[PDB]
RNA sequence: CUCGUUGGAUCAGGACAUCCCAAUGGUGUAGAAGCUAUUAAUGGUUCGUUUGCAACGAUUAAAGUCCUACGUGAUCUG
């Protein structure tokens, strides 16, 4: 969960989602990829 | 007819309830352990069961230099001197680990506190652990032993040598040279033994007390 | 007899202040004005200790080494002392 | 002589009188209910209660010298 | 030097004697105990010296051996 | 009540603190939140030049009642490891240090006497 | 450094230095102390040569001793007199000339 | 139940070098029973001391407090303090320095002591003529 | 071809760009030490030695970074 100001998928299973008001990549086989905005 | 000092109540504003109260409980211990007669400067063998150790008792032996407290919170201070080291400590007349108290011998001192000794010498402290109790005559006045402790080099935990103190029991002239005498008397106070309002009068009250305790028996 | 002086925890110890401190600045700033460079150390200590910021701030003036206060040491073999310090470099050496 | 001992200290002068209640602390919540619920009148006559009445670690007087076996 | 030889020799058997006698602590190490002390305290001494020495057994060994067991 | 630059009495048998010459060991670190150390509480000593940890064992304070107050500031040096430096402790040492937190089953096997 | 004067001899301690006289000097074997202070043939405790030479320069002073019954302030011979007074003595040239770095020339 | 012939007992099945039982006279304020025992290496007195503890907690002591393990700090002396008896365990190099057995067994003879003599008064040193 | 207010004592107010306490993500996170990141301003945030501030010694859960005209001289002081 690393704030950056633009977030970029880091793998093809990676996948968006719009929780609680930010952008979100959670990539099920990495949490590495696990971001916010 | 000897009463035990923590008995008379102290001046104020305390109602006597509170005393009341306190002597039903402190007469109700002397039944199950027997305090002995003692005064300052007779020596006294205590027995006191310790927590630390598991059903083993101790004792200590030590000539009692104040006594101090009243009613159930009554305390006095025996003093001795182990392998060339001073110890003293404070003992409560009521506390429930206390199994027997042991006047070794019945004796007054020209002083009503003893804590002058530790400025005095050594031997002047020094008691026997194992010194085995002398006999006492219970229809005589108590013996007052007068000795006058010599002291060590002038600088003392306290100025015993002022009027303040009013210590009787120091031989001050081996110690001090006589114009030092003179200064101490600067600090006099001579007005205090004449002023007819610091007395505290506990005729009546010893009296009364003497009935109640004498009828608990 | 005797046995060799045991350490058993001894700190080295020093006091340093604020004026040697700041007397360096000045050595620094101080500098360009100098044509060359004199050490001066105690004859009885030659070597055993030395302040190394000298050599290493001041290296760039030449530098010459005189060990004052012979009178109070023993000089028995001089001419090795001087071998050391011309062996560490400082070969120009007076007492 | 309907006098209660309170460890430790209380506020105010001697002869001071005070506000003694149930404790609000969230441990007492509930003390209440094994101690007479309205109050004890000792006009009704249910029980005839000792003089003095003592918890269970404290040392009575007139009991034998405490021994730490 | 000692009070007696005879009573050296007789104390030091005697401390053999209660090595034998013994419920929980080491028989070996009891007998090299004694053994090493006596051998070296006794050779060399004098008067006094051996005087306090040989006052160990007999408050040693009449006390319970010093208490062990 | 030991403090810092506090003046000490090393009861025990310890060649370094024991043999008497020198200025008396003063102490330089009370290891307690509080600066004030009591019976059975550890201290930092400075002996001939050198940094050794010790223990009080006694002091000259008012203490609780039924507890030995003794006319000097005794204090007995500790190793690091915390076996004492000192092999004997003649003189008594109170019997409060059993039931204290913390480790003095050694000090006690080491001291004969008891108060 | 101490023994030389470079550093200042409060926060090393004169007594403590003193011994280091001591040592240093029995060690290189130059006993010139003993003449110019009349105590022994030789010595190498600390303890007894601060003894003595505080009896030659007839120094003393008070000193609070810690004993098992109080605290006591008995005289006592001024130890600190004769760590100040040997050490200016050394610096002096008086014990004769040394090389404290004897040890390193073999190197 | 934890007593002495089981603690010793249990010493033995540990196989402990050296063992040694001190009865303490109800006299000194202190343990019933003294015991001391040595140990091949610093590991050894580790798992000894571990297990004799273990055996505690399991065997009983539900109403007594637990015993705390000390000189784990050290290498070489573990000493374990239970209500009524106290275990010291040392390595043979700290038993010999330390001579615990001589004092206990001699309370007031022990050569350690002898050899401490009383401080002497302090007394002024005056420089005469 | 030389240079232009401020320590300390007392009492502290606030900011969070968090030093410690607390709640968590990720880890090149086995367990144990850590490292990286986010949320959170709740209370806390040491004693001395050299002494002109820079070092040092012992500790602590931590010995935060800053603003309040050196925060504060009609409160005191170098
Ligand atoms: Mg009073
Ligand atoms: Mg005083
Ligand atoms: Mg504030
Ligand atoms: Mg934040
Ligand atoms: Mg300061
Ligand atoms: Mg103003
Ligand atoms: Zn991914």
């Amino acid at each position: 969960f690393k704030t950056k100001g633009v977030i970029k998928k880091r793998c093809k299973d990676c996948y968006k989602v719009k929780r609680r008001g930010r952008w979100f990549i959670l990539c099920k086989t990495n949490p590495k990829h696990k971001q916010r905005q | 007819r000897f009463l035990s000092p923590e008995f008379i109540p102290p001046r104020g504003r305390t109602n006597p309830l509170k005393f009341k109260i306190e002597r039903k409980d402190m007469l109700d211990r002397r039944k199950v352990l027997p305090i002995p007669e003692f005064y300052v400067g007779s020596i006294l063998r205590v027995t006191t069961a310790d927590p630390y150790a598991s059903g083993k008792t101790s004792q200590f032996l030590g000539i009692c230099i104040k006594r101090s407290g009243n009613g159930l919170g009554a305390t006095f201070t025996l003093r001795n001197t182990i392998e060339g080291q001073g110890v003293e400590i404070c003992f409560e007349l009521y506390n429930p680990r206390i199994q027997e108290i042991q006047v070794v011998k019945l004796e007054k001192r020209l002083d009503d506190n003893l804590l002058y000794l530790r400025d005095a010498l050594p031997e002047y402290s020094t008691f026997d652990v194992n010194m085995k109790p002398v006999p006492q005559e219970a229809c005589q006045e108590v013996p007052v032993n007068k000795l006058k402790v010599k002291m060590k080099p002038k600088p003392w935990s306290k100025r015993w040598e002022r009027p303040n103190f009013n210590i009787k029991g120091i031989r001050f002239d081996l110690a001090l040279t006589e114009e030092q005498m003179k200064e101490a008397q600067k600090w006099n106070k001579p007005w205090i033994e004449f002023d007819m309002m610091r007395e505290y009068d506990t005729s009546k009250i010893e009296a009364a007390l003497w009935e109640e305790i004498e009828a608990s028996k | 007899w005797r046995e060799c002086f045991p350490l058993q925890g001894h700190d080295v110890a020093r006091w340093f202040p604020g004026h040697m401190a700041k007397g360096l600045k000045k050595m620094q700033s101080s500098l360009k004005s100098v044509d060359c460079v004199i050490e001066v150390h105690d004859a009885r200590i030659p070597f055993s200790g030395r302040n190394p910021l000298f050599q290493e701030l001041l290296g760039l003036k030449p530098h010459l080494l005189v060990l004052n206060k012979m009178d109070l040491a023993d000089l028995t073999e001089q001419q090795k002392i001087v071998q050391r310090l011309e062996e560490k470099g400082l070969s120009n050496v007076l007492f | 002589h309907n006098i209660i001992y309170v460890n430790g200290s209380v506020p105010g002068h001697k002869n001071c009188l005070v506000k003694i209640k149930d404790s609000t602390l969230p441990a007492y919540k509930d003390s209440c209910k094994n101690l007479p619920f309205p109050t004890y009148f000792p006009d009704g006559d249910e029980e005839e209660l000792p003089e003095d009445l003592f918890d269970e670690s404290v040392w009575q007087p007139s009991e034998p010298s405490i021994t730490f076996a | 030097a000692p009070w007696s030889r005879e009573a050296v020799l007789c104390l030091y058997r005697a401390l053999l004697r209660q090595g034998r006698e013994l419920r929980y602590t080491d028989r070996d190490f009891y007998f090299a105990s004694i053994r090493r002390e006596f051998r070296k305290n006794q050779k060399l001494e004098n008067l006094e010296a051996r005087e306090k020495q040989l006052e160990k057994g007999l408050v040693f060994l009449h006390s319970k051996l010093g208490g062990l067991i | 009540a030991v403090q810092k630059m506090t003046r000490v009495r090393v009861v025990d048998n310890s060649a370094l603190g024991s043999t008497p010459y020198h200025r008396p060991p003063r102490c330089i670190h009370v290891y307690n939140k509080s600066g004030v150390g009591k019976v059975g509480d550890q201290i930092l000593l400075a002996i001939r030049g050198q940094k050794k940890k010790a223990l009080i064992v006694g002091h000259r304070m008012p203490g609780s009642r039924m507890t030995p107050k003794f006319d000097s500031n005794n204090v007995v040096l500790i190793e690091d490891n915390g076996n004492p430096v000192g092999t004997r402790i003649k003189i008594p040492i109170p019997t409060s240090l059993r039931r204290r937190e913390g480790e003095y089953s050694k000090v006690l096997a080491i001291a004969q006497n008891f108060v | 450094l101490a023994l030389c004067g470079t550093v200042l001899d409060h926060l090393v301690g004169e007594e403590t230095m003193a011994d280091y006289l001591l040592y240093t000097l029995n060690r290189h074997g130059l006993f010139g102390y003993v003449q110019h202070y009349a105590l022994a043939s030789a010595c190498d405790q600390i303890e007894w040569v601060l003894k003595n030479v505080a009896i030659k320069l007839r120094k003393t002073r008070k000193v609070k001793v810690l004993t098992g019954t109080g605290n006591v302030n008995v005289i006592q011979p001024d130890y600190a007199m004769a760590a100040r007074d040997f050490l200016r003595t050394f610096r002096s040239g008086l014990l004769g000339q040394v090389m404290l770095d004897r040890d390193i020339i073999p190197a | 139940k934890f007593d002495i012939d089981m603690l010793v007992s249990l010493l033995r099945q540990e196989n402990a070098r050296d063992i040694c039982v001190i009865q303490v006279p109800p006299e000194m304020r202190y343990t019933d029973y003294f015991v001391i025992g040595s140990g091949t290496s610093t590991r050894h007195l580790h798992a000894m001391v571990h297990y004799l503890v273990k055996m505690y907690k399991h065997l009983k002591c539900r109403s007594d407090p637990y015993v705390k393990i000390e000189g784990k700090d050290a290498d070489d002396w573990l000493c374990v303090d239970f209500g009524s008896m106290v275990i010291h365990l040392m390595l043979p190099e700290t038993r010999e320095t330390y001579e615990l057995e001589k004092l206990w067994t001699l309370r007031s003879f022990d050569d350690q002591l002898a050899q401490i003599a009383a401080e002497t008064l302090p007394e002024d040193f005056i420089l005469g003529l």
